[PDB]
DNA sequence: TTAAGTGGAGCTGGATGCTCTGT
DNA sequence: TCCAGCTCCACTTAA
RNA sequence: ACAGAG
């Protein structure tokens, strides 16, 4: 009748293989197209429109309005795409410099790369070989280029093959027509006599003929970039099941989804540059029709590279004194580097809960491995306890207590069930009845809890060590002085923090490892830094 | 409302006819104004057309056509002589052929 | 190339299989590799490896090198896989000016890749029976004699031959043979005393052993190259004008290369001699068109000698950049109106030119003339100059000069052919996939017709053949065979065009 | 041993960081944080997780300390029960049909 | 008419079950996984054969609970084609006969394939044979299912997976046939 | 711009007096040195047709039918030859003379245009499995029904 | 949240994390900053390597790969911050055996 | 005489400590 | 506010 | 954005 699947699915992240997509997976990826410029109807309902940015097709930042692709909450709901396409090619502002790097090695006019055919054998020999390193691979492609940019005409088309450099913010420049003080060659000469007809109506073509050459920009480059054979594809260090070369200039942009860009910052600054992205699709499709002028047109397609780089890098160099932008706003970039960051701010180091901070007092009538946790403190933290066959009595007693005498628990949880009954309501003389085997009873923290405890700047591993708790009735984390030595505490109202770990096995972790009687020695020099001190040695 | 880029840079100088509002995304099959020019007809260009018709049919049963082996076959019964798929095996000239490609 | 390994990746599909095309892209896409790895980077066995290797080596598809340490690599030749689709075109240009025997020797060449003198003689005689009837067989000295005058003309020449080891390296034997090109005996045939009759199909020691024949795909593309030129001469000046153009020609068959700019030089005394007598003409009326068609500013002929009377030599590569000129701009009216061919034609004159220029000298006004330049900036048909009059390259302080480059515009106009007729063969294998409900159906009726058609075949079977459902079928089986004929048709007219830009691509490169 | 065990001295800046550890979020956790996930994008460059850096990102338990070893369960298990034996298809009443 | 088939699976055997063996827990536990269901290209399992190899039993971090990974054997009905059977009617219908196989029970004898004299009913749904000598067209197909003996032709695996995000056709197909002199019911032959 | 509503037709106005100049030329088959020049029309001769034709009110001045002229070049459709002014009844340059003849393009249409993908709009976002693809085209479904 | 006025909690910041890989402790630094933040799980496509949702990959439209993977949720973040910028992330998922 | 490989000089882009407590 | 890479330019050898 | 505290 039923065919059998697999129920659960767990399995474990081997390898990251990043990547490009081409621009049309991104099609395949996103759900709508967005086309529309506005963010809200301009009525009294503050609905979103229906096919621009904040469109929730693409998913919910708010609790109010769910979403349309799947029909879930924001607690619930993965996120989804969208894609904008562009009326002219732009440069992706962060491999600019690789399409430059492309440049300086293929030719410029049959799309080859510029080697002989020996060393084509030399470098895929090399590649051949197993365990390849990045390291190996980043020294490669500078040896590949320097090969490269030492000769040039080509191989295989025998066209010339000028330098490649950037010339300005986001332009490439092409040198194909140099000359020199020497004789004259015969393909630079016909191009230095070709401008017959410009110099008829325009004058200033005459000093200006000299400095013309090969102006490269993404409609060119992307055209080369689809005619580089796949057999010189890796001679240019691209793993080509990771991304192509014509990858490297968007044509179509992925938006992201709206629990990236939540809804009140009120809007989030990466929406407003998809506004003023989507915007100028319409100001170059506008002026192709009206007429205006190719001096229009280029700085227009000008502002798009610029509202793209903008949008993934806000802090460029070389930005113009009429293109600067007026205020500071956040790229991708921005919200990736920095203390602030993704990496340092929120993923090396995060908020964490069930954790305490309190002004220090000193005690020596506990000893040198148990700390003294007020009980306003010891009635917020609590550890989860699973009821089996050993501790049914106790926690039986622990809820009937209830929230508010501290030998108590604050909440409950069935079985196979992931809803939790706050214990302050009910009688808890019926639920403590009716603890069945693999309960948890989040009982408060009692005596003999292992506890963290740090001080704030940790300069060396001893600065957070594990206590055994007890509960005292004043308001202040309280130690042994013995123990002020490696916190270099001095209780002149200084702060330390306490944090309860929620596992058995981070208990087990924190008890052995990291206990106050296995740390008496410093690793450092293996001298002893719980002692005695001040008063205890007068 | 005013963006973060100066609107004047772009254009605009009167401060009015600024393009209106996709409400609605493009089709996806924009209609054309002109149409396929219609083919080339004759006794030369159809026999063409015929010939390339008759190589499809053709080039499929010669042997040069590697089809793949079949596998998975479930049990073994007397009809498999009658389902024998007979045709005669081409073999090269080996004096031609690398040494390292025998089969 | 992504749009060559996409087609090639059908051409070897539909004439060859599916456990080939894998060994067959991946030598195209990757490069030269010996035989252990492509086992290894594929996933197929060793043996379906070899399998796969000598069917390619057999059709002239993929090389091998002996390299360092012994090894042979396999390397892939991408420019033949695509002359597969001109197939079609090579068995009716040789049945113009060939017999149907010479159009049956070209077929059995292009369908075995490498045959002996002995078996396709043989092979070309038996099939000839089924043309002929009522007691003629057909003996094989009109076939070698069909044959021998095309070794005289190069259509079909010898394969690179194997070496005498006798000669060269006697001892252990290599791993591969190493085969070399013997330019003196490409067309010397050997000669054969040997005659027989073709069978009839009744179905109830070899003295050239090793000397293969291929078919000579150079010659038919030097033989595509006049017609290209001769007919370009027949629209524009006169038929008289063409055939001297076709004479011309006809005599640089074999006393140039393929690759020349220009041709040996005739003087035209030997010209009128050389022009069939149906042509009454006169050596004045000779030296007229001579000095016409050199008044000609597209230099389709040139005069380039002064001793012998009259010398006059015809162009090459000058002849094709008028031809893919047309080619290009034959595309432009199509695509983008009559108005906007206008523009292109103009741009492509006057070398440099810029917006009001082109507004004044094409009468053509603003608004319309800048929406057809701006739409061939985007499609890559026409770039800027942009001349700066400062290095910041600021465009408010530049003059951007519109440029119509042919060779860009060319290799460009080629990758759209190329993914063009990949989109008709996959429109063709749809509609051919999706009714093979209906196929199957239309052949078990006709099954039952085709098998017992003689032998115990009674009148009462032709009645239940149209009796089953596929009676209103049949409105979508013509439905299927009018699709089926209008994209193999276009398939075929597609390449046309492709080697009128594949040779102005190919004359154009220097290959140094 | 650290600074010299690549035949040159390497410092601990980001230019000897960028040489001596491979894995690409532990290079992009530390300095130049777009540079390296555009350069990992250009290459193709696939990154194990095996670095202590990247398994507190990616949330799995690094390999070091108590995560070198595994943990095997003493349960009463005998590996290679006894078999049952097939009494219809045995090797010895089936010699194929064909020759 | 049965296969085994060989299959490999990572347990998970929970901690209050180390009083017991545990070749023992694991074949409790792959039966309430795989009995009654229908595997994709492998057909209907009834129950475990046989455990082959047992490898070693880890214990992940974050659980306490043992996995193994186990080599074993399944049973399955899963009948070759051409194969000659015996089962009960269901019933009747206008698209063909409903055969009970037991356990299984979806078995199609299409009207293509039923005996040639009588194809089709007098717009009902119990079918019949017409016979000349005896019983003209009035030797039914009863609903209440005496045997018959039928001759597999056709089996068909449609992939009963979901087709679309989270917030009934019969996976395991056959078609029988009864045209051939001796199959039908078992009185008739 | 003049007019687009006025050049229109002198498109095809003056194109035809070149045709009929080159068609007379064609029907004369005396001598083809003397053909060719037969074909030949003089730009003083094309301009005093067309006002004669009664066209416009405004007088077509002779520098500006020397520049509309060009448009029938510009689309591939007649020729110019600049010869000496040795002779001629008005010579309007000193020392040269224009010649203009009516010939045919070069090649017939390619097969690129033949197929509907050398025509389409949206040919690069078509792929094999997406959203626009062949094998659900508008483009070749009509194409292949008429 | 940051801090007391909003009922914060406590930063294990980046020193911190440094101490406690000194003791090898490997369990507290995965119940730290993994269980007890930001746990998570994400629908994985593991034949495109991309991700999706509630077992269904929009990008190959199919049911047959989709995989459930315990992720912390600013690595979700990051995994669609960098799709954004055409980095993709893609994953290859093996058994966690 | 000049082709070329390598020094020295200027430009560019990156980085600069950990937390809470309030306005 | 301080410091490695990248690129431009004279300066010998060698033919 | 500023002031504090250790
Ligand atoms: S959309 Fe269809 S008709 Fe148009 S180019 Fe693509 S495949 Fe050809
Ligand atoms: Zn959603
Ligand atoms: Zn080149
Ligand atoms: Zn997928």
């Amino acid at each position: 009748k039923e065919q059998f699947r697999e129920t659960d699915v767990a399995k474990k992240i081997s390898h990251i293989c990043f990547g490009m997509k081409s621009p049309e997976e991104m099609r395949q990826q996103a759900h709508i197209q967005v086309v529309s410029k506005n963010l809200y109807s301009q009525d009294n309902q503050h609905a979103p429109l229906l096919y621009g940015v904040l469109d929730h097709r693409m998913g919910t930042s708010e609790k109010d309005r769910p979403c349309e692709t799947c029909g879930k909450n924001l607690a619930d709901c993965l996120g989804h795409y969208g894609y904008i396409d562009l009326e002219l090619p732009c440069f992706h502002v962060g491999y600019f410099r690789a399409v430059i790097g492309i440049l300086q090695m293929i030719c410029k006019t049959c799309c080859h790369i510029m080697l002989s055919q020996e060393e084509k054998k030399q470098f895929l020999d090399y590649l051949k070989r197993p365990g390849l390193t990045y390291l190996q691979k980043r020294g490669l492609k500078k040896k590949i280029s320097d090969k490269c940019r030492k000769k040039n005409i080509c191989h295989h088309c025998g066209a010339f093959n000028g330098t490649v450099k950037k010339c300005g913010l986001l332009k490439i420049i092409h040198e194909k027509y140099k000359t020199n003080k020497k004789v004259v060659d015969p393909i630079v000469s016909n191009f230095l006599q070709s401008f017959e007809t410009a110099i008829e109506h325009n004058k200033e073509v005459e000093p200006l003929l000299g400095r013309a050459q090969e102006n490269l920009n993404p409609l060119v480059v992307l055209n080369l970039f689809k005619r580089i054979p796949a057999e010189d594809v890796p001679l240019l260090l691209m793993n080509p099941e990771a991304g192509k070369p014509s990858d490297l200039i968007l044509t179509r942009l992925l938006v992201p989804p709206l629990c990236i860009r939540p809804s009140v910052v009120n809007e989030d600054d990466l929406t407003m540059k998809l506004t003023e992205i989507i915007f100028l699709n319409d100001v170059i499709k506008k002026h192709r029709i009206s007429g205006a002028k190719t001096q229009m047109i280029m700085e227009d397609w000008d502002f798009l590279q610029l509202q793209c780089a903008l949008y993934i890098n806000s802090e460029l160099s070389g930005i113009p004194l009429n293109m600067a932008p007026k205020k500071w706003t956040r790229g991708f970039v921005q919200r990736l580097k920095g203390k602030q960051g993704r990496f340092r701010g929120n993923l090396s180091g995060k908020r964490v809960d069930f954790s305490g901070r309190t002004v220090i007092s000193p005690d020596p009538n506990l000893r040198i491995d148990e700390v003294a946790v007020p009980v306003h403190v010891a009635k917020i933290l609590t550890f989860p306890e699973k009821v089996n066959k050993a501790n049914i009595n106790f926690l039986r007693k622990l809820v009937q207590n209830g929230p508010e005498v501290h030998p108590g628990a604050n909440f409950i949880q069935q079985r196979h069930t992931q809803m939790k009954r706050f214990l302050k309501y009910g009688n808890r003389e019926k639920m403590a009845q009716e603890l069945k085997y693999g309960d948890i009873v989040e009982r408060h923290l009692i005596d003999g809890d292992v506890v963290l405890f740090n001080r704030q700047p940790s300069l060396h591993k001893l600065s957070i060590m594990a206590h055994l708790a007890r509960v005292k009735p004043h308001r202040t984390f309280r130690f042994n002085e013995c123990v002020c030595t490696p916190y270099n505490a001095d209780f002149d109202g200084d702060e330390m923090n306490l944090h309860l770990p929620q596992t058995e096995e981070a208990k087990a972790e924190a008890l052995v490892l990291m206990g106050t009687k296995a740390n008496l020695v410093t690793p450092r020099n293996g001298e002893p830094l719980i002692a005695a001190i001040q008063d205890f040695l007068t | 409302a005013a963006y973060t880029f100066n609107i004047e840079a772009v254009g605009f100088s009167k401060g009015e006819k600024l393009p209106d509002v996709v409400l609605k995304p493009p089709p996806l099959f924009p209609d054309t104004d002109y149409k396929p020019v219609p083919l080339k007809t004759g006794e030369g260009e159809e026999y063409m057309l015929a010939l390339k018709q008759e190589l499809r049919e053709t080039m499929k049963r010669m042997p040069y056509f590697i089809e793949t082996p079949e596998e998975r076959q479930d049990i073994e019964r007397y009809s498999k002589r009658y389902m024998k798929v007979y045709k005669e095996e081409w073999i090269p000239d080996w004096r031609r052929l690398p040494r390292e490609m025998m089969p | 190339t992504q749009a060559e390994i996409k087609l090639c990746s059908l051409l070897l599909q539909e004439h060859f299989g599916e456990i080939v095309e894998k060994i067959g892209v991946h030598l195209i896409r990757t490069g030269s590799q010996p035989l252990r790895v492509i086992a290894h980077d594929t996933g197929t066995s060793l043996d379906q490896v070899k399998k796969a290797l000598c069917v390619l080596v057999q059709h002239n598809l993929v090389s091998y090198q002996v390299h360092k340490r012994g090894v042979v690599e396999y390397e892939a030749q991408c420019s033949r896989v695509l002359r597969m689709l001109r197939y079609p075109r090579y068995i009716y240009t040789t049945k113009t000016l060939y017999s149907d025997t010479g159009e049956l020797i070209v077929e059995e060449l292009l369908l075995n890749g490498k045959l002996t003198m002995s078996a396709v003689v043989k092979k070309v005689a038996d099939r000839l029976t089924e043309t002929m009837e009522d007691g003629k067989t057909m003996d094989y000295a009109e076939v070698s004699n069909t044959f021998v005058r095309l070794a005289d003309t190069h259509f079909v020449q010898r394969c690179p031959s194997v070496p005498t080891t006798e000669n060269s390296d006697p001892g252990p034997p290599p791993p591969a043979p190493t085969l070399v090109i013997n330019e003196k005996d490409m067309y010397l045939v050997p000669k054969l005393s040997l005659i027989g009759k073709g069978k009839r199909r009744r179905s109830s020691p070899i003295p050239d052993d090793g000397i293969y024949w291929q078919a000579n795909l150079d010659r038919f593309h030097q033989h595509f190259r006049d017609q290209a030129i001769v007919s370009a001469v027949a629209n524009r000046m006169d038929q008289t004008s063409s055939e001297i153009v076709r004479t011309m020609l006809r005599m640089s068959e074999i006393t140039t290369s393929s690759s020349a700019p220009f041709t040996q030089p005739l003087s035209s005394n030997e010209i009128f001699r050389s022009l069939p007598v149906g042509y009454n003409i006169s050596k004045q009326v000779l030296d007229q068109y001579l000095t016409l068609l050199a008044d000609d500013p597209l230099e389709f002929v040139g005069k380039s000698g002064d001793s012998g009377g009259g010398m006059y030599v015809i162009n090459l590569h000058k002849a094709l950049a008028s031809l893919a000129t047309a080619t290009l701009e034959s595309v432009v009216q199509e695509r983008f109106g009559s108005r906007c061919a206008r523009i292109f034609r103009l741009v492509l004159q006057k070398k440099h030119i810029e917006q009001k220029q082109v507004e004044d000298f094409a009468m053509i006004p603003a608004k319309e003339a800048k929406d057809m330049l701006y739409k061939m900036l985007s499609e890559n048909f026409m770039s800027l100059q942009e001349i700066p009059k400062t290095p910041d390259h600021a465009p408010s302080r530049t003059f951007y000069l519109y440029t119509v480059n042919i060779l860009s515009a060319a290799r460009m106009l080629l990758h759209r052919c190329y993914k063009s007729i990949a989109n008709l063969i996959e429109r063709r294998q749809f509609e051919t996939k999706e009714n093979k409900r209906l196929l199957e159906k239309s052949q078990r009726v006709e099954a039952i017709i085709a098998s017992m058609q003689a032998t115990g075949a009674e009148e009462a079977q032709l009645q239940e053949i149209e009796e089953m459902i596929t009676a209103p079928e049949r409105q979508q089986l013509e439905t299927l065979k009018r699709n089926v004929n209008k994209l193999d048709a276009s398939e075929i007219q597609v390449d046309e065009t492709i080697f009128l830009l594949e040779s102005y691509i190919e004359c154009t490169m220097k290959r140094q | 041993d650290l600074m010299t065990y690549k035949g040159e001295v390497l410092g601990i800046t980001r230019f000897g960081l960028a040489k001596m550890k491979e894995s690409v979020l532990m290079l992009a956790s530390f300095e130049k944080t777009a540079d390296h996930l555009f350069d990992a994008a250009y290459f193709g460059q696939k990154d194990s997780v095996c670095g202590v850096s990247e398994c507190i990102i990616m949330g799995i338990p690094m390999n070091i300390g108590t995560g070198l070893f595994k943990l095997l369960h003493k349960a009463d298990r005998d590996p290679n029960p006894p078999k049952r034996p097939l009494i219809f298809d045995t090797n010895e009443f089936h010699i194929p049909l064909v020759t | 008419m049965f296969v085994l088939v060989e299959m490999v699976d990572t347990v998970r055997i929970p901690p209050w079950q180390f009083e017991r063996k545990l070749n023992d827990s694991i074949a409790e536990e792959l039966n309430k996984k795989l009995a009654n269901k229908v595997v994709y290209n492998v057909g209907l399992c009834i129950c475990l054969f046989d455990i082959t190899k047992l490898e070693d039993a880890y214990v992940f971090p974050g659980d306490g609970a043992s996995h193994t990974k186990v080599h074993f054997r399944c049973v399955v009905f899963h009948p070759f084609l051409d194969e000659i059977l015996i089962g009960k009617i269901k019933g009747c219908s206008p698209e063909g006969v409903h055969v009970s196989l037991g356990f299984f029970d979806d078995i199609l004898i299409p009207p293509e394939s039923l005996q040639q004299p009588a194809k089709f009913d007098e717009a009902e749904q119990v079918w019949v044979w017409e016979y000349e000598t005896e019983e003209g067209a009035h030797d039914l197909y009863m609903d209440t299912g005496e045997e018959i003996r039928f001759r597999v032709v056709d089996e068909s695996f449609v992939d009963t997976s979901p087709t679309g995000p989270s917030s009934k056709e019969a996976p395991y197909t056959l078609v029988g046939s009864i045209s051939e002199p001796g199959l039908g019911l078992l009185s008739w032959w | 711009d003049f007019e687009s509503e006025f050049v229109e037709v002198l498109n095809q106005q003056c194109f035809k007096f070149l045709q009929s100049k080159a068609e007379t030329a064609r029907e004369s088959k005396q001598n083809p040195m003397i053909q060719r020049n037969s074909s030949f029309a003089s730009s003083h001769e094309v301009w005093k047709y067309i006002c004669e034709l009664g066209i416009s009110k405004v007088e077509l001045s002779m520098e500006d039918i020397e520049t509309i002229l060009n448009t029938l070049i510009y689309d591939g459709k007649v020729e110019m030859t600049i010869i000496a002014a040795k002779e001629g009844t008005v010579g309007s340059v000193d020392g040269h003379m224009k010649l203009y003849r009516a010939v045919n393009p070069i090649i017939p249409p390619t097969g690129l245009v033949r197929a509907p993908c050398g025509l389409c709009p949206v040919f690069d976002d078509c792929h094999e499995g997406g959203e626009i693809s062949p094998s659900n085209c508008i483009y070749m479904t009509e194409w292949l029904e008429f | 949240t940051e801090g007391r006025s909003r009922d914060g909690g406590l930063r294990l910041g980046e020193m911190e994390r440094d101490c406690l890989i000194g003791y090898g402790a490997s369990m507290l630094l995965l119940e730290r900053l993994m269980i007890s933040s930001d746990a998570f799980e994400v629908d994985v496509c593991g034949q495109c390597g991309l991700l999706g949702y509630s077992g269904w990959c929009h990008y190959c439209k199919s049911s047959c790969h989709v995989s459930s993977l315990r992720i912390p949720y600013a690595c979700k973040l990051l995994f669609q911050e960098l799709q954004s910028m055409n980095i993709i992330p893609r994953l290859k998922l093996s058994k966690y055996n």
